[PDB]
């Protein structure tokens, strides 16, 4: 195994100001590539990752998608979401400003 | 601003926000023996133009709700009167700088 | 407020710095009244990701679909959970390369 | 067993076996189910 | 048809390039990755109008490796075909079934079955024809056609269409 | 590498899957409630788990968007209902918007027409307005006509998973989704709703979503031994639930002995997503067990929100600490052997080409040494097996895992972590023998004693990860600590309590000692004072 | 959005964070192979070349300061005053 | 990829009617397009021979600052080095001008929804039977536009 | 509870909201880091005492700074014009005195940025100063002087006035302090500052203090969040030897309607 950074560490560093090494959850860690539809915000894409095609059909896409770095654990606390029917959609612009 | 000695009937007060623009507030008695704002907690407050209000907010880039805010029945907001919209610029003795300025919407 | 949690800690020879208690009393202070530091407080203001990492955490997310809300990722929390650079600090801020002085 | 978890774990362990002393003291062993109770009592000498 | 949409683009760029004269290679490579693309979207990137007045922005520096991205928003000259739309080019290539017409960047074809009838495809001719009660098509000729549908591709948007009402043809 | 573009996510939508949305992403109809066996040869059924979705076995199949395992996130599947069920956790609010708008027509129960609703209808706030709104039309039970037919609205109660009303006459709503679909566009909307991400209706499930084997792995016992996770039970325990319904549906049905198996499917499904309610009934698994239900792997410490993201285990070792008069104070010794297990990716480059390429050749177990050597095509050479081991010559943009070396900035800390004390980066300064030791000034900070105390250790990875470990959490620049504006680190027992001694008027050294003396001081100056 | 050069009002000095960050990312700029704006003065360790970038001024790099409302103001680490 | 200045958020829900000659561009080009300041700004018309030069001007301004015959040329200097030939020649074979007022002249006249402006432009036309015929969209937008469709033989630059 | 609360740009203490919790940090815009415990002089002390320091009269044979300790002593003696730059300031510091009486404990010692106490001790080795032959500085030297630097504590920046006006405000505290130890009646008589000195202890006090200010970035919610809880792990649950320690904070952050001690004080009227 390897040691767990759980939360406190986690404040600590915030109190450092230590903003890059604490994302650095990411690295030695979960992180994974999934990929994001530009439309509904969801982990559906089809993505062959050779022959380049992409789509996700039922949004019927192939050309507007988009690739992002997140923590598997976060990955499946999404997939759960869904399967409970409740739809966490991620979207790669601010739309409602402030 | 009537003095109500015990209490006012509920048919009564019923006929205050009955008579507009003016306005009309209500003082209970024994609520009134001692000045509040003389106590040795309560720091000055203070009234804002809706010119110097419609300034702190260009001057802090504020958007209104982003400013602490302070109860319509507090008992000093009643003292002075405010009303829902108005600020008050709240100035205090401060061991660490001497005197430091707050403020406080009323919602 | 604040006099009573400073005698809770100065009854104790423990000496911090005004600044500290202070920022606490006037945090649970601001928004009107006597928000206490407690999930019935703090937890319930217009801070969805975030509130749901304490306590109810699953209806928090459930009434959430429900409503449809909208979420900044604003908060520190958003950004653990999504595994990006937080505005904290270090990260409040951009950094760009000019490439005229370049 | 059964859908019967409503019972009490701890009721016999594995005796311990690093030391003699260690050994006996496990056998003359006392539990109570869950800031007064902890205390020494007077009774208790 | 042609049209002057307001683009952007988005380029990552190796640390290396961190010159004095950057702003530059930005530009000139902004180029080899627009004029002469084609997109459903936007259509076919032909020509970036003001070239000189481009605009970079400042770049943001990706934190993993070293390059910095920029968002390059420029304008320019750009053609789409729609259909109903009409216009004309010149006859590109012809046979049995049909020929192929060429409007600007664009290749529509034309079936032997979009045709007026008593237009008939021209057996052994060189180079290959059509036969009207008055007129003859080859290569060279120019025609006016309609374009009924069209066909998103690779880096290239095909279409179709048809000679069979009227004022269209040659001319 | 993947050609789509890179985003980070600026924010997130939330909402209820619209049935024909399920439908619509599902890559497998799954009507089979079993795994795979085509009759004992394993594979995988078109009925269940992969009937196109994810896959086991390492193998790159998986709708040939291969990827194999590692790579492919999961692929949902659905799993049409016989008949509409209650979400579980929206039951409540289910309820509540009955109790708010009328039956048999479907419109709200108080218009712009009564007072106390403008006010109500005016407050912004999507969810205090649909608190106001239920907190008045929860009384009015006569759909008045505006609107029409008056129909006597009922008063609904929650008994285990069915609402039921009054009008006495007792009935048991079934109908409901009927109403709601009714329901006006603007009226969603002056309850807590979204037309567009989340609709009133949908807090009932037509259209079951299926999510795929990362979700419910298998864990089998080497080959030909089962293993199946708990969720991918309930699936098959509703799968099942379901397939009787509709046989009883298209045969002899009973028409009031299927309900009794309809609030079947109406539980399994509650099971499925939620299994610690109130009606009782735990609904254990064959053995007692309890079952998890998605619910449970989220519940705050543990689950997944506050034991996966808000903190996850984590380039890091620990062992048992002991101080070392020796050390200046802001190192760090580590054992030899912690060195040559945790590694750091410095890329190749022309001022240190020369000394990588002696590090990697000196293999993963000599000391000063390396393990691992990636070059640009993504694509790993591990310095124990590889062939060319002693080989490679590397090629400037390469990237090598070395050993941690001397003076390389490392976070150290002691949790209870209370502090921004209770981690400190370090220098590294690898010695033998299995132990952490730091210098004692360093102490209190952690608060740590060497009677057998732990410590854990971090190690930076990037170049700026690094600097600002060393820039901000170097230990000398913690000397004087913010939460008591005084230093936080002083001197400790023996170094104290002989500087005492020491300084007595009747403390006196002679020449031989006197110079014994002046030369442990570093910065000695070369001097003996007279 | 924007801010003239004018009517800046930020410190005119550099936040640790800034400098620690500064000195970060310029560091692995540096271990990336990229170009470099001093004399090595013989130094290898890239973290010290941009020290050493640093306290020549010679770092190409802008810090856009962002404000709680969302506008920015732009200053290079050249104009940034170092004390620290 | 390179996307324009209409950042709409797709939100999961298929909603593209078809393209047609009833002035129903794609969403890309409605006659409300926005500017790269923030600004509002008509849709850009472009008829050939005017397209001719907006071309011919930036190839140029462009081999300027980088310090069928002349356009071959300038061409294999400041171009990546075809589908611009292609719109060049074609665009020279037919454009309907050649004075960068003559081109004028037409737009400070036929200024319609700007597709229209254009193809009344880039076509050659007589009559309105065929103008409306070539350009459907018209039909009602104008008493049978024949006047104008002279006024343009009429400054139709000699070849 | 604080997680969020950073300290700002222009600043402002706020949360992932914007709100503003304080206007300046630590009503001063200070990093406890840089601040030490220091001795207002002006507010303890007799009215006699106060006097015979800070107190200079160029308009008398007794009162007047004896020309030993500056090097115009006689030629200065007399003057009008300087005597009134002497009364703003000899009238200033009895405008602190007065208003420092903020503490009405009396008490004098507290935490403050620039050490100006060690300031000076600097000074006073690194030129060498005699307790003998005369200083050098102009009576406009020292006073105006002091003035100049007060110019230059900047916390805050702003171009307008509300933002000018906290300036001085987030400050004055500071300002007295200084004053205190800059009155020309101590800065000769009592540390005889040469000219050189004085101009060098001044553009200290001002960088010194520049360095002392906050950083934006700097997450201070976290950060007093744990400075208070962590003076708090190392208390007893007890409450014995009122309610008050660890079940006491509990009881306060839970904001409770019942707490065990209610109890409350109340002190007799005026006379
Ligand atoms: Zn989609
Ligand atoms: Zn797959
Ligand atoms: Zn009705």
């Amino acid at each position: 195994g390897g040691l767990r950074f759980g939360e406190m560490e986690r404040d600590c560093m915030i109190a450092h100001g230590a903003a890059g090494f604490l994302k650095e959850l990411m690295e030695a860690s979960d992180a994974f590539r999934v990929h994001v539809c530009g439309i509904c915000g969801l982990m559906s894409v089809i993505a062959n990752l050779k022959k380049n095609q992409f789509e996700c059909r039922s949004c019927k896409n192939k050309t507007n998608i988009y690739q992002l770095h997140i923590p598997y654990a976060a990955k499946l606390l999404f997939q759960e979401l869904m399967a409970m029917n409740i739809a966490p959609r991620l979207y790669t612009e601010r739309s409602g400003v402030s | 601003i009537f003095i109500y000695q015990n209490n006012i009937t509920p048919s009564a007060n019923k006929m205050i926000p009955t008579v507009s623009p003016a306005i009309i507030e209500t003082f209970q008695e024994s609520d009134l023996v001692v000045n509040i704002t003389h106590h040795e907690l309560v720091p000055k407050h203070i009234r804002l133009s809706d010119g110097e209000k419609s300034q702190l907010l260009q001057r802090y880039k504020l958007k209104e709700s982003q400013l602490p805010r302070i109860q319509r029945e507090d008992p000093v907001a009643r003292y002075l009167g405010l009303k829902r919209g108005q600020v008050v610029k709240i100035i205090r003795r401060s061991e660490t700088s001497g005197r430091y300025a707050s403020y406080r919407i009323c919602l | 407020l604040y006099k009573e949690i400073l005698n809770v800690i100065a009854f104790d020879g423990s000496y911090v710095n005004y600044r500290h208690m202070a920022l606490l009393v006037d945090v649970m202070t601001s928004r009107g009244y006597l928000m206490a530091i407690t999930r019935h407080g703090i937890n319930r203001a217009d801070t969805a990701l975030m509130r749901c990492s304490f306590e109810e955490t699953v209806e928090i997310l459930f009434e959430a679909g429900a409503a449809a809300e909208l979420d900044d990722c604003r908060g520190v929390s958003e950004n653990v959970m999504l595994g990006q650079l937080a505005p904290m600090g270090t990260g409040a801020f951009d950094v760009m390369i000019d490439e005229k002085l370049l | 067993q059964k859908k019967a978890m409503s019972s009490r774990a701890g009721v016999s362990q594995v005796l311990n076996r690093y030391t003699y002393s260690s050994t006996l003291s496990h056998l003359r062993r006392t539990n109570t189910p869950i800031a007064k109770p902890r205390q020494l009592h007077n009774t208790h000498w | 048809m042609f049209f002057l949409k307001d683009l952007s683009l988005i380029l990552t760029l190796h640390p290396s390039y961190f010159g004095p004269q950057m702003n530059q290679y930005l530009r000139e490579k902004l180029l080899t990755d627009v004029e002469g693309t084609c997109t459903g979207q936007f259509g076919y990137i032909v020509t970036v109008l003001d070239g000189m007045n481009i605009d970079v922005g400042k770049g943001r520096i990706i934190p993993g490796s070293g390059s910095a991205e920029f968002e390059v928003k420029y304008r320019a000259v750009v053609w789409k075909p729609f259909k109903g739309e009409v216009v004309d080019a010149i006859v590109s290539n012809v046979s049995p079934i049909g020929f192929f017409a060429d409007v600007g960047p664009l290749n529509v074809f034309v079936s032997t079955r979009l045709i007026p009838d008593n237009l008939v495809y021209n057996p052994s001719n060189s180079p290959p024809a059509y036969m009207s009660n008055d007129e003859l098509i080859t290569k060279g000729s120019k025609v006016r056609l309609k374009v009924v549908g069209t066909r998103t591709d690779v880096n290239e948007i095909y279409a179709i269409g048809s000679i069979k009402e009227d004022f269209l043809g040659a001319i | 590498y993947s050609s789509a573009p890179l985003r980070s996510v600026k924010e997130v939508q939330f909402g209820l899957l619209s049935p024909e949305e399920i439908r619509a992403i599902s890559v497998v109809k799954i009507e089979y409630p079993e795994i795979m066996d085509e009759s004992r040869q394993r594979p995988r059924e078109g009925g269940l788990n992969d009937p196109k979705l994810g896959s086991i076995d390492r193998n790159f199949k998986c709708q040939t968007c291969g990827e194999g395992m590692a790579e492919c996130p999961g692929h949902f599947g659905h799993m049409e209902l016989a008949k509409p069920v209650f979400h579980i956790g929206f039951i409540p609010k289910i309820k509540k918007v009955c109790e708010c708008i009328c039956m048999n027509c479907g419109k709200l129960l108080l218009d712009e027409t009564n007072p106390t609703m403008a006010q109500a209808i005016r407050i912004r706030d999507p969810k205090k307005r649909f608190n106001a709104v239920w907190q008045l039309c929860k009384t009015k039970m006569v759909c008045e006509a505006r609107g029409g037919c008056g129909n006597t609205q009922p008063v609904v109660r929650k008994d285990g998973m069915k609402l039921w009303g009054t009008w006495q006459p007792e009935r048991k709503l079934l109908e409901i989704l009927n109403v709601f679909k009714h329901i006006s566009p603007e009226d969603c909307f002056r309850l807590g709703f979204n037309e567009d991400y989340a609709r009133p209706e949908w807090m009932i499930i037509t259209v079951l979503p299926v999510p795929p084997p990362q979700v419910r792995p298998s864990i089998a016992m080497d080959e030909t031994t089962q293993g199946q996770d708990d969720l991918t039970h309930k699936l098959s325990d509703i799968l099942k639930a379901n397939i009787n319904v509709q046989k009883l549906e298209m045969d002899g049905s009973p028409q009031h002995i299927i309900n009794e198996v309809e609030q079947l499917l109406q539980f399994h499904v509650a099971t499925y997503m939620d299994n610690d309610i109130a009606g009782q009934p735990q609904a254990l698994q064959k053995s007692g067990r309890p079952v998890k239900a998605i619910r449970a792997r989220l519940k705050g410490k543990e689950g997944r929100l506050r034991g996966n993201l808000m903190g996850k285990r984590v380039f890091s070792a620990r062992t048992v600490i002991s101080g070392d008069p020796n050390l200046e104070l802001d190192q760090v010794g580590v054992p030899i052997s912690i060195a040559k297990t945790l590694s750091y990716p410095e890329t190749v480059t022309q001022y240190n080409i020369h000394r990588l390429t002696e590090y990697v050749r000196n293999g993963p177990n000599e000391h000063p040494g390396a393990k691992y050597v990636i070059r640009d095509n993504g694509d790993r050479i591990d310095l124990r097996y590889h062939k060319r081991a002693g080989d490679i010559v590397l090629q400037y943009g390469w990237k090598v895992e070395r050993h941690l070396m001397d003076d390389d900035p490392v976070l150290f800390n002691r949790q209870p972590s209370l502090h921004k004390m209770s981690m400190m980066a370090h220098r590294v300064k690898v010695m033998p023998y299995s132990t952490f030791r730091l210098n004692l000034s360093v102490t209190s900070p952690y608060n740590a004693d060497f009677d057998g105390d732990e410590m854990n250790l971090h190690v930076p990875q990037s170049e700026e990860t690094r600097a600002e470990l060393s820039q901000l959490c170097a230990v000398p620049l913690q000397i004087v600590s913010p939460q008591s504006n005084k230093p936080v680190m002083g001197i400790v027992q023996d170094t104290l309590c002989g500087v005492r001694k020491m300084t007595l008027r009747d403390t006196f050294i002679e020449y031989e000692q006197v110079m014994n003396m002046l030369f442990w001081v570093p910065s000695w100056d070369g001097v003996v004072p007279q | 959005l924007a801010i003239l050069k004018e009517e800046r009002t930020t410190t005119p000095y550099l936040t640790k964070y800034e400098r620690a960050r500064i000195l970060g990312t310029r560091a692995l700029q540096i271990s990336m192979n990229a170009p470099v704006l001093v004399d090595i003065e013989g130094e290898t360790d890239p973290l010290q070349i941009a020290m050493k970038e640093l306290s020549q001024r010679k770092i190409p790099l802008v810090i856009r300061r962002y404000l709680p409302d969302g506008s920015y103001e732009d200053w290079g680490c050249d104009e940034l005053i170092v004390d620290n | 990829s390179t996307s324009t200045v209409g950042a709409r958020r797709r939100r999961a829900k298929v909603d593209d009617e078809e393209n047609a000659t009833l002035l129903r561009l794609g969403p890309e080009f409605a006659l409300k397009q926005y500017d790269h300041d923030g600004n509002e700004h008509d849709l850009i018309a472009l008829s050939l021979s005017e397209s001719r030069l907006l071309i011919r001007e930036a190839l140029k301004a462009r081999s300027r600052a980088r310090n069928e015959i002349d356009d071959d040329e300038l061409a294999k200097v400041t171009s990546g080095a075809g589908v611009v030939k292609k719109t060049l020649d074609y665009l020279n074979t037919f454009a309907r001008f050649k004075d960068e007022e003559t081109c004028t002249a037409v737009d400070q006249l036929l200024h319609l929804h700007p597709f229209e402006i254009a193809q009344l432009s880039s076509l050659g036309c007589e009559d309105v039977d065929e103008a409306i015929t070539l350009i459907p969209s018209l039909a009602a937008k104008k008493e049978v536009l024949q006047r104008i469709l002279d006024e343009l033989n009429r400054l139709e630059d000699p070849y | 509870a604080l997680e969020d609360i950073m300290v700002h740009y222009d600043g402002t203490t706020r949360n992932s909201l914007g709100d503003i919790i304080q206007f300046l940090y630590g009503e001063d815009g200070l990093d406890g880091t840089q601040v030490e415990r220091q001795t207002i002089d002006t507010i303890p002390g007799s009215d006699k005492a106060f006097h015979k320091r800070y107190y200079v009269d160029l308009m008398d044979e007794k009162n007047s700074i004896k020309p030993d300790v500056i090097e115009y002593a006689a030629d200065i003696l007399g003057d009008v014009e300087l005597q009134k730059e002497l009364n703003s300031e000899y009238e200033q510091l009895v405008s602190d005195r007065k208003f420092l009486r903020v503490f009405v404990n009396g008490d004098h010692n507290w935490p403050l940025p620039v050490n100006l106490r060690r300031i000076i001790q600097n000074a006073q080795q690194i030129f060498h100063l005699d307790r003998a032959k005369a200083s050098d500085l102009t009576i406009p030297e020292i006073i105006h002087g002091v003035r100049d630097l007060c110019k230059k504590l900047f916390v805050l920046r702003g171009e307008n006035e509300l933002i000018k006006e906290a300036q001085q405000n987030a400050t004055s505290l500071f300002q007295c302090l200084v004053r205190a130890r800059l009155a020309t009646r101590r800065i000769l008589e009592e540390f005889r500052l040469n000219r050189d000195a004085f101009e060098w202890v001044l553009g200290t006090i001002e960088a010194q203090f520049q360095r002392s200010l906050v950083h934006p970035g700097e997450m201070v919610g976290v950060i007093a969040a744990q400075s208070i809880g962590e003076p708090a792990t190392q208390m007893t649950l007890n409450t014995f030897h009122v309610t008050l320690g660890v079940p006491r904070l509990k009881e306060i952050l839970n904001v409770a309607k019942n707490i065990k001690t209610p109890a409350l004080t109340v002190y007799l009227d005026r006379e």
